[PDB]
């Protein structure tokens, strides 16, 4: 039949968010309220088209918004948000509830300063 | 490092099964106003150590009427099972986390008739035969009221998963809303485990030793090492599903040593029960299950099924 | 009625109370209100992802945002 | 090698099956569906479904052991045939085994063979799937969903299986 | 007396304290000092290889925090 | 792949004790030694006889039962639907079906073993 | 296709032969026709599997309640048989010949 | 037997043959077959002879092996499909396989040996029930599937079971054996022409059913099973054994009588088709059917075979036997070929 | 007679299993969820003849994808081709395929 199609190498590179799943998981909920406009839209392309291969800025521009927050967060808050994800990632299934007084240091100093 | 922990788990519970035939042959003097073995070493700690190697340096006594492979096999599946029994066990962190530990013990459970069965029937033999029939029975009695109070009792944990165990009774003891149900269950672990009152495989009197009448030393071994480590981890589940323990991730040995209690005094209360009671018939053993326990069953099966939609206590799957 | 029931405690009580426990598992859900909540809870566990309508222009009661005002709440669920 | 893993589980649940598919004693035929049931479980346990291999493994060796019973009590003779003690038993059991070993060395060294359908050399890693499946197991969802979708399967599966005892009884009534 | 047999329990208690404090030791060294991750649904497994991934020394508790970031 | 390890583990834990079981000690084997014991007298006919057992019923319906309670096992998953009250209605019609069928074996002296 | 449905059909064929040349034992037939249940089971439940059909999941558990049921009516039969004569041989099932 | 235990089984068959032919699914087709099966089997157990346990235990084997086959021709139909919708299979190898599982379960030759065997075996009430009810749910399910069936295959057992049952029924003095070759000669007849019309095949149906239960009544009315009991009919009543010769002489396809308008319609259709050596070989094949049907009323109606004394005893008590529906289905099963063109009703 | 009971009645017993592409719980969909949604709008309505023959590619497409023939049959070409350039001595894997190269995410 046809020769499928497949973009180039360099169409697929990008900066990448260099975590572990227990910073993703830490700071998900500021993630998600702070970031829900490029990543929506990718999500509503990505569901309508069904496409990979055409759905590749958007991918781009959400990485560049989810470092954009992680370098945020990095200036302001570094200390407890080590400590918070820390005690996260010492759980062996990473439960939110054995970290609420980190929760409470983390939302507080990111409260007053951003 | 997979496999020093699984020699730190099989070696120990061996060491334990030889130290609880110890204390069971100790209590079991004691009850009946008399005292254990205190002449072979400091109050006899030294009993099974003698009994290990007494017992491998007899004869090991083959049939000439009794078909050699399943006769040589049926052990090896005994101890093998027994020991296979322990894996997905909780303490505070299972050797094998899985999803499904629950159906896992209860197929094992059902393999491990087998070693039983094929053991009375390679033996060709009449009391063999009539034990392996028994513990049929015994089986079909049982098996059934096992698998549905294990059912009708994980509807409030969510999961058949082991681990979600401890988390689902950190509040307080599953032994109160379900306490009907705890006591069927000692019970029915009490026929699971061929312990009396509900003996009637390895009868002395009916019988004069039951599947294992023609097993000389040895071979005999692995099933008593098997049978205890039955009864050790079949407390141990009990104990996990009825008397969860606080549990502190920082430090697991909390758990570790109130566990251990807890399962030690179960395994006290159930040579207690030993030492107590004439044994059933096997047939007023399958009128118990059926027309007493069965019905009571469904019935707490319906109430345990309606009440977390009663109640909006749906426990979470995840 | 009420010689047969003392008869039948008096002679078989394990079938009395599996009786009685069975007609209260299945008379109970009919006469009780917190079922529905169960539902609600049930209803409102997010295991799928929430996909986002496009914004043709008249929409007001879909939000734009997950903090917006409008939308399915659970305060319910924090209280009970 | 450890990529034919399912491919093993296989040949060790066709040697079962040609192992009391030679029919030599209940009591052996027995021992290979137990065989049987164990690697087929292990096969599907592979393949995701980890409740379906519980289930199958549970439900046939209760009923292994219930024929157990039963061929105790029924089919059993002075001297019954294990294995080897019949010219006809073994030497089926023999072509069974001698069948099965060369048509795997044909598929391993063709990587293709047809009979009647085509079948593949590879193992069955292949045809797998790349994806997650989030945060549930569809299998044990699917059985859940018995309930809620399934009243119809429920009701005609209960009905025959209350008119399945009611069917033995009044089978084995003697008049 | 009666807390003769007490010997023989206590080492049945310490032999069942055996294989726990075992099993939390070797789950709390091959892992880095931490917990052993458990991975019941697929979501977890693919979050551990991508930790995995992510870590660079082909080992999932060496754990990359928001330093490795620009 | 760990559970195949311990699985073997335990194997060849289980298989090794029988092996230095069967070479170790001295052995005097005669044509005594391996009859079959029958207390202490010579048995009377084979142990291989039809040995006719009276709960086939029993056997028979606990295969149907276990059959049923394997139905009733995604209950703690069908819980966590939303059709929730077509699937309460569906377990207790399956658990008054099972109570219906044994209750009927009740009446009927199908439990009671025969002779 | 998979060379593990190749070894699943494979097993069903041998089990197939099995039962329809009887070795003078009903029940061993019995036995071929519960071997022969379970390579269904494995069949279905791997394409089923592997498809992810997962509405589908609930069907071999109904296949093989209805094996387990066609199972119990044949053991019934079998006890019929044996308290008619003296053994289960398949050749004394030949009355219906005249 | 406790007749309400009875009406329930009853029902419970009924129930399965409908779960059959309301279904669109091939898992509920199989469930309604196996709960079908399951229900009849104690049917065949009502009189508790060793007889019926050898019925039994010989139908119990075919109908599972039949259904095992029904199970792997479903199975591979999903492979190769993705779906379970009842209609014509997406391989061949599961049409084949569907065919020889529906053609073991309607006892077509060469699957035809246990049809004989388990018909003598039971009694006179199970044998129609097997002979007429269970023979719907197979032929359902071979209407539902006739784009995929081979026609090679399903037109050799057609004829080989015509072949067979007109042979078989010449060396029979029961009077179940007589039938149940009759039976196998009747579904070869329809399933010839199953893949040209399949309304011929559901005419055929119903005119056999009509015809084989009027005779299974009339057998029960004057409770006779061998050819020598039905001999004393005349001594006992003769409008009984005028009722067997007419219904007989029906029953081999001898016009003006309707038992003729199935194989005249048969050939009527097969014809339309350039298929001219296959409805005459099945048309003398049917006279051999009409040839033991003439020794059957040779016996029965046109002689008068010697009698014994007691027949006076019988002779002074009137018959209070429940012949339900015994003269309109006579009616029906003689006088309905004026009215052929009703046919045009099942299309 | 296939006395169909259901679209009279309006219920329906079997409906929503028959086919890959039905209501799921919550919506897993299957793998060949569109192959089946194209195959079955392709032919609806037409009836069988002209279902096997005006929806041929569609047909064959999704029976390509549930058990995949011509995939593993190309991939066996290239597995083989590899193989004996492996043996023979004319090729040489990359090292992106021997076992690391700084993995992407
Ligand atoms: C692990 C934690 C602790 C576990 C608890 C058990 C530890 C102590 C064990 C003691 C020794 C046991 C040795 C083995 C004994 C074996 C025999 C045996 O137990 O047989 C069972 C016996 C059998 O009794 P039976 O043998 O006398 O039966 C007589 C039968 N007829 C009459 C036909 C002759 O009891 C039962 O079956 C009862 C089971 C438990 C019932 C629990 C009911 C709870 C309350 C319900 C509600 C009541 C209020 C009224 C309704 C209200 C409604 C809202
Ligand atoms: C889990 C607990 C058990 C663990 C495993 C067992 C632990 C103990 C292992 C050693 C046991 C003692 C030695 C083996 C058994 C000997 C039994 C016996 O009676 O042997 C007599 C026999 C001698 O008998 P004999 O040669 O006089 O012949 C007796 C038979 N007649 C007279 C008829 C000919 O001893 C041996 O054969 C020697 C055995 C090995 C001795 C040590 C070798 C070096 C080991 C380092
Ligand atoms: C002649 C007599 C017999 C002689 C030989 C005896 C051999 C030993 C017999 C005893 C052991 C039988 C084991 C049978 C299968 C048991 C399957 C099992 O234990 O599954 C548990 C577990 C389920 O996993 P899950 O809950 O889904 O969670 C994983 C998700 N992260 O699964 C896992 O965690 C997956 C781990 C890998 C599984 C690989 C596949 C199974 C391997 C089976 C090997 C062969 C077994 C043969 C048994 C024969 C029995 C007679
Ligand atoms: C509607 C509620 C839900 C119903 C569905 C769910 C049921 C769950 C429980 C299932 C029980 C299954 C077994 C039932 C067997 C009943 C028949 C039986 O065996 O009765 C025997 C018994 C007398 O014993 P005996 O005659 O000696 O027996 C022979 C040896 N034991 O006979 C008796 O003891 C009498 C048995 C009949 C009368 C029971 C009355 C119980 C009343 C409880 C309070 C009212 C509850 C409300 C509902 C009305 C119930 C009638
Ligand atoms: C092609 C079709 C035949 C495939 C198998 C061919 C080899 C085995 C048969 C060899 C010939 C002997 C034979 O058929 O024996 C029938 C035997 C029962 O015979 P029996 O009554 O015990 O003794 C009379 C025979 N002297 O009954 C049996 O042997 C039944 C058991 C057969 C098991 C077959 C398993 C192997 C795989 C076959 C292919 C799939």
């Amino acid at each position: 039949p046809g020769i499928v199609e497949l973009p180039s190498l360099e169409d697929l590179k990008v900066q990448e968010v260099k975590v572990s799943s227990s910073v993703l998981k830490a700071a998900a909920h500021h993630y998600g309220a702070q970031c829900d406009k490029p990543n929506k839209e990718f999500m509503l392309c990505r569901w309508e088209e069904k496409d990979p291969r055409r759905c590749l800025e958007e991918g781009k521009l959400v990485n560049q918004c989810a470092l954009e927050f992680f370098r945020q967060i990095k200036r302001h808050c570094a200390e407890p948000f080590t400590e918070y994800w820390t005690c996260i990632d010492y759980s062996g299934l990473q439960l939110f509830r054995r970290c609420r007084k980190e929760q409470a240091q983390f939302d507080k100093c990111v409260l007053d300063k951003l | 490092m997979f496999m020093i922990n699984v020699l730190t788990l099989i070696i120990p519970i061996l060491l334990a099964v030889a130290f609880l035939t110890l204390v069971e042959r100790k209590v079991l003097g004691y009850m009946q106003f008399r005292k254990g073995p205190n002449v072979v070493g400091p109050y006899g700690l030294l009993q099974p150590i003698a009994d290990a190697i007494k017992l491998f340096i007899k004869e090991p006594l083959r049939p000439a009427t009794s078909s050699i492979s399943m006769f040589i096999l049926a052990p090896i599946l005994a101890l093998t099972l027994a020991l296979t029994m322990w894996i997905p066990l909780p303490m505070p962190y299972p050797l094998i986390n899985m999803n499904l530990g629950v159906l896992f013990m209860l197929a094992m459970s059902s393999l491990a008739v087998y070693s039983i069965l094929w053991s009375g029937w390679a033996s060709n033999s009449k009391y063999a035969l009539i034990g392996a029939l028994r513990a049929v029975a015994q089986t079909i009695s049982y098996e059934v009221t096992l698998a549905i109070i294990l059912l009708s009792v994980l509807l409030m944990n969510g999961s058949f998963t082991l681990s979600t165990l401890i988390i689902t009774q950190e509040q307080v003891w599953l032994i109160f809303p379900a306490w009907p149900l705890a006591m069927m269950w000692f019970i029915s672990t009490l026929a699971e485990t061929n312990r009396a009152p509900f003996d009637l495989t390895e009868g002395e009197s009916e019988l004069v030793s039951g599947f294992n009448v023609e097993y000389a030393a040895g071979p005999f071994a692995l099933f008593f090492m098997a049978e205890y480590a039955n009864i050790i981890m079949m407390n141990i589940f009990t104990t996990t599903l009825f008397l969860g323990a606080f549990h502190n991730p920082y430090m697991p040995e909390l758990y570790t040593i109130n566990f251990t209690i807890k399962s030690l005094l179960l395994s006290i209360t159930f040579l207690w029960i030993r030492a107590s009671y004439p044994r059933f018939r096997y047939d007023q053993l399958m009128h118990l299950l059926w027309k007493n326990f069965l019905p009571l069953t469904l019935a707490l099966c319906m109430w345990h099924v309606s009440l977390p939609i009663l109640l909006s206590s749906i426990p979470p799957q995840t | 009625v009420a010689a047969f029931l003392k008869n039948v405690w008096a002679k078989e009580p394990v079938l009395v109370a599996s009786f009685a426990i069975a007609g209260l598992a299945v008379i109970l859900p009919t006469l009780s209100p917190y079922t529905k909540y169960s539902l609600m809870i049930n209803r409102a566990t997010p295991y799928n992802y929430p996909v986002p309508l496009r914004d043709d222009g008249n929409m007001p009661d879909v939000p734009s945002h997950p903090q917006d005002p409008q939308g399915p709440s659970l305060e319910w669920l924090k209280r009970l | 090698m450890m990529t034919y893993i399912v491919f093993i589980l296989s040949i060790i649940f066709v040697m079962g099956f040609v192992g009391f598919s030679s029919k030599p004693s209940p009591i052996y035929g027995g021992l290979g569906l137990i065989v049987s049931g164990g690697v087929g479980c292990g096969i599907v346990l592979n393949f995701g479904g980890s409740f379906l291999g519980l289930m199958v493994f549970l439900i046939y060796l209760g009923g292994m052991m219930v024929v157990f019973g039963y061929t105790t009590a029924m089919a059993t003779e002075q001297y019954p045939e294990v294995w080897v003690s019949n010219k006809v038993v073994l030497g089926t059991f023999i072509t069974g085994l001698l069948m099965e070993f060369l048509m795997v060395y044909y598929v391993l060294k063709d990587k293709e063979v047809e009979i009647v359908f085509k079948f593949n050399g590879m193992g069955d890693w292949v045809i797998y799937d790349t994806g997650d499946s989030g945060f549930f197991s569809e299998e044990a969802m699917g059985i859940a969903a018995l309930y809620s979708y399934g009243t119809w399967l429920v009701i005609v599966t209960g009905w025959s299986l209350l008119i399945g005892v009611v069917v033995i009884m009044e089978i084995t009534r003697g008049n | 007396m009666w807390f003769e047999v007490l010997p023989g329990i206590a080492v049945m208690g310490v032999c069942l304290f055996i294989p726990g404090m075992a099993t939390a030791r070797i789950h709390r060294f091959s892992n880095g000092g931490r917990e052993k991750r458990v991975a019941h649904y697929s979501y977890q497994w693919y979050l551990m290889e991508r930790d995995r991934r992510v870590s660079g020394v082909n080992r999932y508790y060496v754990s990359k925090g928001l330093e490795n970031i620009d | 792949m760990n559970l195949m390890i311990t699985l073997l583990t335990n194997f060849t834990l289980a298989t090794l004790l029988v092996t230095i079981a069967f070479w170790l000690p001295q052995l005097n084997v005669y044509s005594e030694k391996t009859s079959p014991y029958e207390c202490g007298f010579d048995p009377m006919g084979s142990a291989r006889l039809p040995f006719s057992m009276k709960f086939f019923l029993v056997a028979i319906t606990f295969l149907l039962f276990d059959l049923e309670i394997a139905l009733l096992l995604p209950l703690p998953w069908a819980s966590q639907t939303t059709n929730l009250n077509t699937m309460l209605t569906m377990a207790l019609l399956l658990i008054f079906l099972l109570a219906v069928s044994l209750a009927y074996e009740w009446t009927q002296k199908g439990l009671e073993w025969t002779e | 296709m998979s060379l593990v449905y190749m070894n699943i059909m494979m097993a069903f064929t041998v089990s197939l032969t099995g039962l329809l040349m009887y070795r003078s034992h009903l029940m061993s037939s019995l036995l071929c026709l519960e071997g022969m249940m379970l390579s269904l089971f494995i069949l279905a439940t791997l394409m089923i599997l592997n498809s992810h059909f997962t509405l589908a999941s609930m069907m071999p558990i109904i296949l093989l309640v209805f094996a387990a049921c066609e199972a119990a009516l044949g053991l019934s039969l079998l006890v019929m048989v044996s308290n008619t004569y003296g053994t289960d041989y398949v050749q004394n099932l030949n009355l219906l010949q005249c | 037997m406790n007749p309400i235990i009875l009406i329930i089984i009853l029902m419970t068959v009924m129930l399965g043959t409908i779960i059959v032919m309301i279904s669109t699914h091939w898992l509920l087709i199989w469930i309604g077959f196996e709960m079908n099966m399951l229900a009849i089997i104690p049917i065949m157990m009502k009189k508790h002879n060793p007889r019926a346990t050898e019925a039994s235990t010989k139908y119990f084997l075919t109908q599972s092996t039949a259904s095992m086959l029904l199970m792997m021709a479903i199975i591979i139909n999903l492979m190769f499909s993705g779906q379970w919708t009842v209609m014509k299979l997406f391989n061949p190898m599961a049409s084949m396989l569907m065919t020889m599982a529906l053609a073991m379960k309607l006892g077509m030759a060469p699957f035809h040996f246990w049809v004989p065997e388990v018909t003598q075996g039971i009694p006179l009430s199970s044998g129609l029930i097997l002979l007429t009810w269970q023979k719907l749910a197979p032929m359902s399910v071979l209407y539902q599937i006739l784009p995929s069936i081979n026609l090679d295959l399903i037109l050799t057992l057609s004829i080989l079971s015509i072949t067979i049952g007109g042979w078989g029924g010449l060396n029979q003095t029961q009077l179940r054996k007589i039938m149940a070759y009759s039976s196998i000669a009747h579904m070869g007849w329809m399933t010839a022409v199953l893949l040209y019309n399949p309304t011929m095949t559901l005419l055929n149906l119903i005119i056999y059913i009509i015809m084989t239960s009027t005779m299974f009544t009339l057998f029960m009315a004057n409770s006779t099973t061998t050819t020598l009991s039905l001999s004393h009919t005349w001594n006992k009543a003769p409008i009984m054994t005028i009722l067997v010769l007419i219904t007989l002489l029906s029953m081999g396809g001898l016009p003006p009588l309707s038992g003729f308008m199935p194989k005249w319609m048969i050939i009527q259709e097969m014809t339309k088709n350039d298929s001219i050596i296959l409805p005459t070989l099945m048309a003398i094949t049917a006279l051999l059917n009409l040839y033991f049907y003439m020794r059957l009323t040779y016996s029965t109606a046109l002689t008068m075979f010697p009698s014994t004394n007691n027949m006076k005893m019988k002779w002074q008590f009137p018959t209070t036997k429940r012949m339900t529906l015994l003269p309109t289905m006579t009616v029906l099963s003689t006088m309905l070929l004026p009215l052929t063109p009703i046919l045009s009703i099942l299309e | 007679p296939f006395f169909d009971v259901q679209k009279k009645l309006g219920v329906d017993l079997d409906h929503w299993m028959t086919i890959q592409s039905a209501e799921q719980p919550h919506r897993i969909p299957a793998r060949c969820h569109a192959f089946e949604k194209e195959w079955i709008e392709c032919a609806h309505g037409i009836g069988s003849i002209r279902a096997e023959k005006e929806c041929k590619i569609e047909f064959e497409d999704f029976r390509e994808c549930l058990l995949r023939q011509k995939t593993m049959k190309r991939l066996n070409a290239i597995k083989r081709q590899r193989d004996k350039l492996i043996k023979e001595g004319k090729y040489t894997p990359p090292p992106h395929h021997s076992g690391q190269e700084d993995l992407r995410p």
